[PDB]
RNA sequence: CUUAGUAACGGCGAGUGAAGCGGCAAAAGCUCAAAUUUGAAAUCUGGUACCUUCGGUGCCCGAGUUGUAAUUUGGAGAGGG
RNA sequence: GUUCUUUGUAAAGUGCCUUCGAAGAGUCGAGUUGUUUGGGAAUGCAGCUCUAAGUGGGUGGUAAAUUCCAUCUAAAGCUAA
RNA sequence: CACGGACCAAGGAGUCUAACGUCUAUGCGAGUGUUUGGGUGUAAAACCCAUACGCGUAAUGAAAGUGAACGUAGGUUGGGGCCUCGCAAGAGGUGCACAAUCGACCGAUCCUGAUGUCUUCGGAUGGAUUUGAGUAAGAGCAUAGCUGUUGGGACCCGAAAG
RNA sequence: AAAUAUGUAAGAAGUCCUUGUUACUUAAUUGAACGUGGACAUUUGAAUGAAGAGCUUUUAGUGGGCCAUUUUUGGUAAGC
């Protein structure tokens, strides 16, 4: 997100580093003000490299990263959170474990009953 | 049977199905077709529009309340208002509706002056077979769109009361659940001497 | 009734001013007329009572109209219609028998 | 396609992959959901707890339509207001002309507060809101609406 | 006018033409530049010359 | 198309299972009964002559008041003024 | 599109004010038995027993009593896409 | 000294579909999906497209309901990479993902009952070896392919029966 | 009361000083648990070794076994 590369520039002595993502970066509608600053990435989404050139930044390629920077200095690389992903809410199905079971159709009468309750025979 | 951490489906195929299985290949044909027929319909009507010139209704529902919608047909009032007879009026490309009711003034209005301006906007040939050259324009609803009445304005000032929203959605609540019982309460204590 | 114009309530719903529109016809079904009330009273006094109907008047003559209904709730299917049916019966008496 | 696919690989194989002891037959364990409370017990307890049994009231001729109440945080809140009128009503504001917000019109049954508005007055129209929603946009300066 | 530019439209409801992963096609033009060679350390020697 | 493998049914097990709203294709409305023509059965099949023959005109039987035409169908409507 | 034919003291529409407004029974509905439905103190259908009303009648997906409110007009019928 | 095989040619067996799991590739990205239909056409192709509808952006509770910042979206311990000093060895500064740990917030349960109050409605404040498929600077949607799952004649041939 | 087989320890996530935090604990700011600051470094605390250490997802076949040295129960014994 451009908002999670915001908070890595708030960072003490990190105002002028040239940040670096491996990946897409998106825009975000929850932020009333971004820095200046330049980045450097594979992608960038319409709304991302619009909200960072209004702020009169810079988007850059990472051949353009290398010319400018070729050993890599003032540098700070980033990376989204990979466990938020929605596969991984199921990885570990057991017995005490609180991980969510694979199921298309939810409400009661959907896996609620007989394992989930003292009510009905036991807890899991 | 069961076996993995899979979900568990519910796939109805136990009945003979491969026997009542329709696969879509006449869709490419029956587009054609079905152009072909309203190219057919506007020859032997000629210059008449293909449709009905439909009024303006507003969908039922606490989903949909917010939107304004085609109906069937005008009413046996609101063809009146515009002055002319129910059964002049089927002849005038308009569709009068008569199960319908008018319980709304909002509608109701803009309904008259929707006829209003397809009343003027037309030209109807004498019985006697002159013709008089126009040539046909296909869709009345293109002509006279359903307009979407913008019922708010932009700019407002500020004006602040000091009754929190949240309280009165709360009391209008724990004042409806508790009208019968204070009415129980009060019918007997009035009797009751 | 008037509507309150918040979305949860007693009186629910939205201001919008009225219009009353005309009343329809076909709600005026069940009405009487003129013509129906001397022809049903010009029937009655030819054909007579059926066979439930004078055992219904004996339970108001002797027992009462408790155990009239019971009756008539039974014969017919209803118990809104075992009031009516009784009611009917305290006008056969009523006005033939004694005046 | 078919030219992918193992098949192609096990020609020459006698088994196919099945294996020679067990062999690949009918149905062995039963079709379908067969012996879940009997010798596929071990299998519905972890993976699909709760399955057995029943719960809470029934409802008889349920409608999706009398519950349709899409919520919308305080944080999207100003994604309502087209976007070159937006910085408009940001930079320099007053009490003399804010902003309308009309939440049923761009389709929003309450208004629950998650995160953080600017200190911008405004004008919110819902038909629910939330207790916690309504103190923010009072702090800010705007207040609420109540609608059908 | 049917396809759009950075200057006018496009002529399709919610469309614009894709971007670059990689700004220059060419490499050997960016390795042999200047600002990468004062970084590069100095080179080997093609095919190995064996020992023992 | 969607609602929906959903609300519900079911040794509540295996299994089964629709409907309103919304978007589209297509759009077209109407007819008897129940009323005194009563200052004139105003209606009708057939037969028998003639004609401009998917039928028209004139006689004669017959059907029909235990009701054939006209007027009206609830969105109304009719008699009176 | 062109040129001979006028059926009519015939037929139809609308404004205003009164007195009126005919509306389908061994049916609706109820009990019981069988079947059927997703329809659960009974979704439809059919047998037998009972059997209405006219400010009435049906509907308002939990049985019943009492009071309200809304919506339709059943037990007769035709009709392209 | 268990069963099939005298010989030769041709045929002869894990398929297609509806709905799904993990992994991979491509498009766009808080959105995404043009093909129900319309427009157009060199006519089953290609091209364009309005509104809805899914799935996602919020959970929780049998329900009525209620609905996610005490703080630089917290502290603590690790932590790639970067910056400062240094000839190097090393020392400080800040530290994305991810891992352990003590707290706050949302809904359920149990407990406390403040200003008020159509004298029985309202539920402020503060908790508790409880409880969730939750929040805490969003990650999904469509299409495509291997392997796996269930219904189907379901890898091919085989009953006694009804 | 053996032999063979078996649990734990041989340090940095450590040791020592300095005096903070608490609704727990004490007659007592005494203790307890986690801390700030300071002191202690590659003989950093037995041997030998280390084609790296750790973590996740997913899926096949299998669920008739048999033999040999020593210990052994049933049985007169057995290719039991
Ligand atoms: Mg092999
Ligand atoms: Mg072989
Ligand atoms: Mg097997
Ligand atoms: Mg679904
Ligand atoms: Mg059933
Ligand atoms: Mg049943
Ligand atoms: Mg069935
Ligand atoms: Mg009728
Ligand atoms: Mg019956
Ligand atoms: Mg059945
Ligand atoms: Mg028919
Ligand atoms: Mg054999
Ligand atoms: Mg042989
Ligand atoms: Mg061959
Ligand atoms: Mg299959
Ligand atoms: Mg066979
Ligand atoms: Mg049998
Ligand atoms: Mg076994
Ligand atoms: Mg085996």
């Amino acid at each position: 997100s451009v908002s999670r590369i915001a908070r890595a520039l708030k960072q003490e002595g990190a105002a002028n580093k040239t940040v670096v993502v491996v990946g897409t970066v998106t825009d975000d509608a929850r932020i009333f003000e971004f820095p200046k600053t330049t980045v450097a990435a594979l992608r960038f989404t319409a709304g991302a490299r619009a909200k960072i050139v209004k702020a009169g930044g810079e988007c850059i390629t990472l051949d353009q990263l290398a010319v400018r920077a070729p050993k890599g200095q003032n540098t700070l690389i980033l990376r989204g959170p990979r466990n938020s992903r929605e596969a991984v809410r199921h990885f570990g199905m057991g017995p005490h474990k609180g991980k969510a079971p694979r199921i298309l159709s939810t409400g009661r009468k959907f896996e609620r009953a007989r394992g989930r309750r003292r009510s009905k025979g036991f807890k899991v | 049977a069961i076996s993995k951490n899979l979900p568990i489906l519910k796939n109805h195929f136990r009945k003979h199905w491969q026997e009542r299985v329709k696969v879509h290949f006449d869709q490419a044909g029956k587009k054609v077709s079905r152009r072909n027929a309203r190219a057919t319909r506007a020859a032997k009507i000629a210059p008449r529009p293909l449709d009905l010139l439909r009024p303006v209704v507003r969908a039922p529902t606490v989903k949909y309340n917010r939107k304004v919608r085609a109906g069937r047909g005008f009413t046996l009032a609101e063809v009146k208002a515009a002055g002319l007879t129910a059964a002049y009026a089927r002849t005038i490309g308009i569709a009068v509706d008569h199960r319908r009711q008018n319980r709304n003034q909002e509608i109701f209005d803009a309904n008259v002056q929707r006829l209003k301006e397809y009343q003027s906007k037309i030209i109807v040939f004498p019985r006697n077979g002159k013709a008089p050259e126009a040539e046909q324009v296909l869709s009345a609803a293109a002509t006279f769109p359903i307009a979407q009445p913008a019922t708010d304005v932009e700019a407002r000032a500020v004006q602040d009361n000091g009754e929190s929203a949240f309280r009165t959605l709360r009391l209008a609540r724990s004042e409806k659940k508790f009208r019968g019982i204070r009415e129980k309460r009060a019918r007997e204590k009035a009797e009751a001497e | 009734t008037v509507k309150t114009g918040i979305a949860i309530g007693l009186n629910k719903g939205k201001k919008v001013t009225s219009m009353t529109p005309a009343p329809k016809i076909s709600y005026k079904k069940g009405a009487a007329s003129n013509r129906t009330k001397f022809v049903r009273s010009l029937v009655r006094e030819i054909a007579g009572l059926s066979p439930y109907e004078r055992r219904l008047i004996d339970l108001i003559r002797n027992s009462g109209e408790k155990r009239a209904r019971k009756v008539a709730k039974k014969r017919l299917g209803s118990f809104t219609r075992a009031k009516a049916k009784v009611e009917e019966m305290n006008n056969i008496i009523a006005a033939s028998r004694r005046h | 396609p078919s030219r992918f696919t193992k098949t192609r690989k096990h020609r020459g194989h006698v088994s196919a992959g099945k294996g020679r002891i067990g062999k690949h037959r009918k149905h062995p364990g039963g079709r379908g959901m067969a012996g879940g409370q009997h010798h596929h017990r071990i299998n519905m307890d972890k993976y699909h707890p709760g399955y057995f049994g029943k719960v809470g009231m029934r409802y008889f001729h349920k409608q999706q339509a009398h519950f349709w109440k899409p919520v919308l945080n305080l944080d999207k809140l100003w994604t309502l207001i087209p976007e070159d009128k937006r910085d408009q009503y940001l930079k320099s504001a007053s009490k003399e002309t804010a902003p309308v917000i009309d939440t049923l019109a761009a389709g929003y049954g309450k208004i629950l507060g998650k995160g953080r508005i600017p200190n911008v007055p405004v004008i919110v129209k819902a038909r629910f809101v939330s207790k916690l929603a309504e103190e923010k946009i009072r702090a800010a300066g705007g207040v609420v609406e109540l609608i059908a | 006018q049917v396809w759009g530019s950075e200057t006018v439209a496009s002529s399709k409801v919610g469309y614009t033409l894709p971007s670059h992963i990689i700004s220059t096609s060419d490499v050997t033009r960016i390795i042999n530049s200047s600002e990468i060679q004062s970084a590069i350390r100095p080179a080997g020697q093609a095919t190995q010359k064996r020992t023992h």
